[PDB]
């Protein structure tokens, strides 16, 4: 869907 | 007596007025009648003043029955006209000549020498409404057809209308102009350099030649239209930039002619069509037009930066190549950089052939050779701008604007200057530059590719009259006129590149729209509105075609030799066979309309249904007849065309759409019946015809009339070796059943056809240089040997692939004995075994190479092995290994291209080069090994040896090459410039612009400067930097890898040469090599402003004579060493859980590697020493990547003493960890200011994206600490930077809802309406998590874009 929280390495759309 | 003559020919009577050069009437054999000037208009225009003549000015001397001479005295005291003016009118056949034989000026001596200032010039002359062809409204279908320049395909440059009572028209002007009524029609010629009305032009080339001047007056009843000329220019007077007048002489003395006509086209009617066909007896033709026809594939061989990516000798193997894949066709080759360095280098030294292509010895062998094939070539010349290192290059010759400062150019290698047009040209300048080319091509040259003319770069004017002087210039020379625009030079250009690349522009920017112009010139000029469907209008299948240009040596990237060809096939033999054929009769063309002036335009229902029809003809009486399936737009029809030759269909379907946007089902047999040179008919056993069917499949033909007998004909398919697959098909009633493969070439002869013999890589001193001549190139040509497998790979380029243990052989031939010479070949290794290069005297080895696993992609745009080009595995480390010998007095010497490995991994080698070179800086050990290699850059083969170009900006035209000395110009001081191109003697390595990259700029790579495994050496070399850290030193090893590089900043040296020396420890794998890095720190451009900030050098890097030298070190025991590997070992052992897979599995080679060398049975102290030195090198790798991992956690925990330290004992700023992100990402993800703003201040890249693509700011504006988010958009941070999403700061912002953070990004310029890869904006994220108070004001901020 669109991330919990994001950061180095973590895409905004994972799911 | 009389007041009238009469001037008689067989084909009509002329009867001319006495008083002035005026024609009453012109009465044909027929009887019909054709008016003149029937009132008693005597004026004449000198300088902008009218002047009427008495009976007392013009004297009359009938020469001849078909020749007269007046002599007219033309004055005003006021005005400062005295003058006598000697006009010749001449008949011949249905022609009318007026010609101005003689200017005398009483008020002046003549043109100072110079072109010094003329007082009283004689500037412009005209007859006002001359009437020499007139039409009259009381007259049987009394009609007018103009044309004027349009490059618009939805606006037609035509007109066609009717001679009414109601017409009334005052010197209307036109590039041409035809009249017609009572039986007979006519147009007017002029050589007029006079500019005016167009209907589509984004340029001045020549582009508003207007040459007729349609004017109307009462004739009792009716009304008559008569045509005139448009003004002449004689002694013209000019401004340079500089503010400095001249006197120019005329190009040519003025010229006008009127052809009659009556039903030339033998169709009912009597229109312009019938005067279009007479006129082509008068009109002006291009100088070289009639080959045109011939010149089936042109193409662009491109040379760029000193890289010599296609040398002239090259450009001769590709000339061969696409000689066998067309059967002969002619083809036309534009040198795009066969000057100087190459491409936008050295401008405007037209006469300085590029001597790393092999200078103009080899210039001439190509062109000299190619001509057996049908080639022609020409070269790219720019007279609008200009660089320092041109040896034209001087005060006088500079553009400046009217504050006195220079017009600065673009600034890509180096910053070019405009050229100031006028003084080039009223100097006599730019005559000699053309002339010193002249020189060096003589008669073997064909073209003259001229760059931006019209586009305003020389002068404000370029107007028809420079334009003129210009073409006349180059056609004197015995050059054929081409140039880039495609309404650019009417009068003298054959080609147009934004005309025959459709590609380029736009609609509204491309060939010469007008059914006028190509009716009239279709087979002198490529410059026309071909197929391109986008573009609607003309450029929605034109029936005539018009020339498709692709190319395959590097033009923008391009490569593709099999699309290159198709494309050749598809458009262009269609295009050029209807270019042998002259328009006769051209009815119902669409795009002629009532609403755009054509209210009167040619219709014929009882002609192709009532749509568009084409009938052409040639001197012998062929018919090639082109018809339109339906004339509406919206029917599948509108694209279909069928082609006939004498009556017989030749070619029929829709062709692919010219933007390849959708293929087509068109299928042709089309005779071709002349040879490639004169274009004149071959004889029976040589005479041809080419099949090609788009969709593939089984068609029937009827053969043309002189094969209707034939029992059988004999088909070939066309390749890359020529003439292959040779099928004998069967006549029946005079017609075959042929089999086509898709989109495929065949050929079909009479009887059996004989191979075109090509004698590869001629002057090259190798046969098949590169490995062009099929997998029958290694039996004939090379010689392999060995237990391995030799074969030519490649589909596109072909190259040379080794697997396992093979040697490719071959003698080298005509060496000078005694001579020095250089052998390059590119190399792709990725096998860990060696590839070699020898050169061999009778066993004895003169010079040997050797690469093992290849290092570097190749980033060179224009070389047809880039790193985008697919040599193996969607990559390319093609560089080139190069061999100094001096040729051996006994004659024998060979070339070997070897691999020693057993293993299965490929070797990729192509383009054999065997140059003459002067380069001797490379000493060996007694051993093979380097001990010194030196370069001052002055005999360069080509390229930066011994570095190579890096990525740093991916594959492009790269802003690195070998710069030119040129004093004071090239120095520092000159202008605005403030570094030195050149540090010593003639050449150097420049590095322009290519700051806060981040990345490696070039390097060196083993197979140049090889750096033996625990070897010490001392590099060293002069420089020049534009400011301080900007520019680094890089020591690494194997293929480039952010971080596992050691860089040290180089401080600025601009206008003074620094000196820069290391020491540099050999790594065990033997893969070491140093180069300049790009740094992130942002140059210092010292209050500079606009193109100073380019010239003035602040962000350029400038390297000369560089000397490797192998150093004596230290001299270790084998204790000493064992020794240092227990001090190694008890320090980054018990770091295993610390350190990644890969950094430990090197940690454990370099110790492994190192422990052999010492172990080894009989080691002495040299293995001793470099496994010590091996050691110590690797200790402090180790330890400064443990600077770089401890950083990172200071950067994130938020210790800012500690940030200090480490960064002070020198712990890489823009360390990445295993996410990509740096400890400025880190810094401003946690919330740390005081961590962001030391690290900006120290150098780290504030626009470094993690393996997501989150610059810090992302992370800063998605967390919310605006402090930070302020200091990022000060310090230069991308307010619209991008995610691999396509999420920007903006959206992480508005989706997390940081109401303060949203309002300043988009306080600075962030782009509301900015959308992801899903199409959401900041907003459409705000209104899914329930932030209406932030989607308010995002909504109110996108509002405003109105
Ligand atoms: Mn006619
Ligand atoms: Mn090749
Ligand atoms: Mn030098
Ligand atoms: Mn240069």
């Amino acid at each position: 869907p669109k991330s919990i929280r994001i950061g180095p390495g973590q895409a905004f759309y994972a799911x | 007596m009389v007041a009238c003559e009469t001037l008689k020919t067989k084909k009509m009577e002329v009867q001319i007025k006495k008083n002035f050069p005026s024609v009453l009437q012109y009465t044909m054999t027929d009887g019909k009648v054709m008016y003149g000037q029937s009132k008693d208009v005597r004026t004449v225009e000198i300088n902008g003043t009218n002047i009427e003549l008495g009976d007392d000015d013009v004297t009359f001397k009938k020469v001849s029955d078909t020749e007269a001479t007046y002599t007219l005295k033309v004055k005003d005291e006021a005005k400062k006209i005295d003058a006598v003016i000697t006009v010749q009118i001449t008949v011949k056949a249905n022609q009318l000549h007026l010609n101005v034989t003689k200017i005398k000026n009483n008020l002046s001596e003549g043109i100072p020498e110079g072109n010094g200032v003329e007082e009283n010039a004689i500037q412009t002359l005209s007859f006002p409404n001359q009437s020499l062809v007139s039409v009259r409204s009381s007259q049987e279908n009394a009609q007018f057809t103009g044309a004027r320049m349009s490059s618009n395909t939805q606006k037609p440059g035509d007109t066609n209308f009717a001679v009414t009572e109601d017409t009334n028209v005052t010197d209307s002007d036109y590039t041409y102009g035809f009249i017609s009524g009572a039986g007979l029609s006519a147009g007017l010629w002029s050589n007029s350099e006079h500019d005016g009305t167009y209907v589509a032009a984004p340029v001045r080339g020549g582009s508003q030649n207007t040459r007729v001047y349609a004017t109307t007056q009462q004739t009792g009843d009716a009304t008559s239209l008569g045509l005139a000329s448009a003004p002449w220019y004689y002694h013209r007077t000019v401004t340079d930039s500089k503010g400095k007048k001249y006197t120019v002489a005329e190009t040519a003395l003025p010229q006008m002619a009127v052809a009659i006509a009556g039903d030339e086209n033998e169709d009912g009617a009597v229109n312009w069509q019938d005067g279009a066909i007479a006129y082509r007896d008068i009109m002006n033709n291009p100088y070289k037009s009639e080959e045109v026809p011939e010149l089936v594939a042109w193409r662009i061989a491109m040379n760029f930066g000193s890289q010599a990516q296609n040398p002239f000798l090259t450009t001769l193997d590709n000339v061969k190549k696409v000689a066998l894949n067309t059967d002969g066709l002619g083809q036309s080759v534009l040198l795009k950089g066969y000057g100087n360095e190459g491409h936008d280098s050295g401008h405007p030294d037209y006469g300085d052939i590029g001597q790393r292509l092999g200078g103009a010895d080899d210039m001439n062998t190509m062109m000299e050779e190619g001509s057996k094939y049908g080639a022609r070539f020409g070269v790219h010349v720019n007279a609008s701008e200009m660089y320092p290192e041109a040896k034209a290059f001087s005060e006088d010759m500079v553009r400046r604007n009217s504050a006195g400062g220079l017009s600065y150019g673009w600034n890509w290698l180096d910053q070019g200057v405009g050229i100031d047009g006028i003084y080039d040209l009223a100097s006599g300048s730019r005559v000699s530059r053309f002339a010193d080319l002249s020189k060096e091509v003589g008669d073997n040259m064909d073209f003259i590719y001229l760059d931006v003319w019209g586009n305003l770069t020389s002068s404000g004017s370029e107007d028809s009259w420079e334009t003129r002087k210009m073409s006349k210039m180059i056609n004197d020379n015995g050059w054929r006129m081409t140039t880039e625009w495609g309404s650019g030079n009417e009068y003298d250009s054959t080609f147009q590149h934004w005309a025959a690349d459709l590609t380029y522009g736009g609609y509204t920017s491309k060939g010469e729209n007008s059914e006028v112009m190509r009716f009239l010139r279709n087979h002198q000029k490529d410059s026309w509105v071909g197929d391109y469907p986008q573009y609607g209008g003309a450029a929605n299948a034109p029936l005539l075609g018009g020339y498709n240009m692709k190319d395959f040596e590097g033009w923008q990237g391009r490569n593709d030799y099999a699309a290159y060809i198709k494309n050749l096939y598809t458009h262009d033999v269609s295009t050029k066979f209807i270019q042998h054929f002259k328009v006769t009769r051209w009815v119902n063309n669409p795009l002629l309309t009532a609403d755009n002036g054509n209210a009167a335009a040619v219709s014929d229902p009882n002609t192709n249904n009532g749509n568009e029809q084409i009938t052409l003809k040639d001197s012998n009486g062929n018919v090639v007849v082109v018809s339109r399936g339906s004339n509406d737009t919206s029917s599948a029809a509108y694209r279909q065309r069928t082609i006939t030759f004498n009556g017989v269909k030749v070619a029929s379907g829709v062709v692919s759409a010219g933007d390849g946007s959708a293929t087509g089902d068109e299928s042709y047999l089309l005779p071709w019946m002349w040879d490639s040179f004169t274009g004149k008919l071959v004889k029976d056993s040589e005479q041809k015809l080419y099949h090609w069917n788009t969709k593939g499949g089984t068609t029937t033909w009827t053969l043309p009339d002189s094969w209707k007998n034939l029992s059988s004909v004999k088909v070939y398919q066309l390749t890359d070796q020529g003439k292959t697959n040779e099928q004998t098909v069967a006549v029946s009633g005079g017609k075959v059943t042929l089999t086509a493969d898709a989109e495929t070439p065949y050929v079909v002869y009479k009887g059996e056809a004989k191979q075109i013999q090509v004698n590869w890589s001629e002057g090259m001193h190798v046969v098949d240089a590169g490995f062009n001549g099929g997998s029958n190139t290694l039996t004939d040509n090379w010689t392999v040997s060995g237990s391995g497998k030799a074969e030519v790979e490649g589909d596109n380029n072909a190259m040379l692939r080794l697997t396992g243990k093979v040697d490719v052989s071959q003698r080298l031939t005509d060496l000078k004995a005694g001579q020095k010479y250089a052998l390059y070949v590119g190399v792709d290794n990725r096998s860990t075994g060696d590839a070699s290069v020898t050169v061999t005297s009778g066993g004895k080895v003169l010079a040997t190479n050797s690469t093992g696993k290849s290092i570097a992609k190749n980033y060179i745009k224009a070389y047809g092995h880039n790193t985008n080009s697919n040599t193996e595995n969607g990559s390319s480390y093609f560089q080139n290994m190069y061999v100094f010998f001096t040729a051996p007095e006994n004659g024998d010497a060979t070339v070997t291209l070897s691999h020693k490995s057993t293993d299965g991994a490929h070797t990729y080698f192509d383009d054999v080069r065997i140059v003459e070179n002067q380069y001797s800086g490379i000493t060996y050990e007694k051993d093979g090994t380097l001990k010194s290699l030196t370069n001052g850059f002055e005999n360069n083969a080509q390229g930066i040896w011994p570095f190579v170009v890096s990525g740093s900006e991916g594959v492009e035209d790269n802003r690195i090459h070998l710069s030119e000395l040129h004093a004071p110009f090239t120095r520092a001081g000159w202008d605005v410039k403030k570094m030195d191109d050149v540090l010593d003697g003639t050449w150097s390595v420049k590095v322009n612009g290519l700051t806060q990259k981040g990345t490696l700029v070039y390097q060196t790579i083993p197979q140049n400067v090889k750096f033996e495994a625990g070897a010490k050496y001392k590099v060293s070399f002069d420089y020049q930097s534009g400011s301080d850290d900007i520019y680094a030193i890089a020591v690494g090893q194997g293929e480039y890898s952010a971080g596992s590089v050691k860089l040290t900043n180089l401080k600025k040296a601009l206008g003074e040469t620094g000196k820069a020396e290391f020491e540099l420890t050999g790594g065990v794998n033997g893969d070491s090599w140093f180069g300049i890095y790009s740094t992130a720190t942002a140059p210092d451009l010292q209050g500079s402003t606009g193109n100073a900030q380019d010239f003035g050098g602040y962000k350029d890097f400038v390297l000369d004579n560089l000397k490797i030298e192998r150093i004596e070190s230290q001299t270790r025991t084998k204790a000493e060493a064992q020794d240092k590997v227990k001090e190694i070992r008890g320090k980054y052992d018990s770091k295993r859980a610390e350190l990644s897979d890969a950094a430990w599995q090197q940690y454990q080679d370099t110790l492994v590697k190192a422990r052999v060398l010492i172990n080894k049975n009989g080691a002495t102290a040299e293995d001793f020493t470099k496994a010590y030195d091996i050691l110590v090198a690797l200790d402090e790798y180790m330890k400064l990547k443990d600077l770089d991992r401890k950083l990172l956690e200071a950067a994130r925990a938020g210790q800012d003493d500690e940030v200090r330290i480490l960064m002070a004992n020198g712990a890489d700023v823009n360390a990445k960890d295993e996410y990509g992100a740096t400890p400025l990402h880190l810094a401003a993800w946690t919330g740390h200011l005081e961590i962001v703003e030391v690290l900006l201040k120290t150098g780290a890249d504030v626009n470094a994206v993690d393996s997501v693509g989150y610059t810090p700011l992302h992370l800063a504006a998605a967390e919310g600490h605006l402090e930070i988010v302020e200091v990022l958009l000060k310090t230069g941070a991308d307010v619209n930077a991008q995610d691999a999403q396509g999420i920007t700061p903006l959206h992480l912002a508005a989706w997390y809802g940081h109401l303060e953070i949203v309002e300043v990004l988009l306080k600075h310029g962030a782009d509301v309406n900015a959308q992801d890869c899903f199409g959401k904006t900041p907003f459409d994220l705000a209104i899914d998590n329930g932030n209406e108070d932030i989607a308010e004001v995002l909504q109110k901020a996108a509002k405003l874009g109105s």
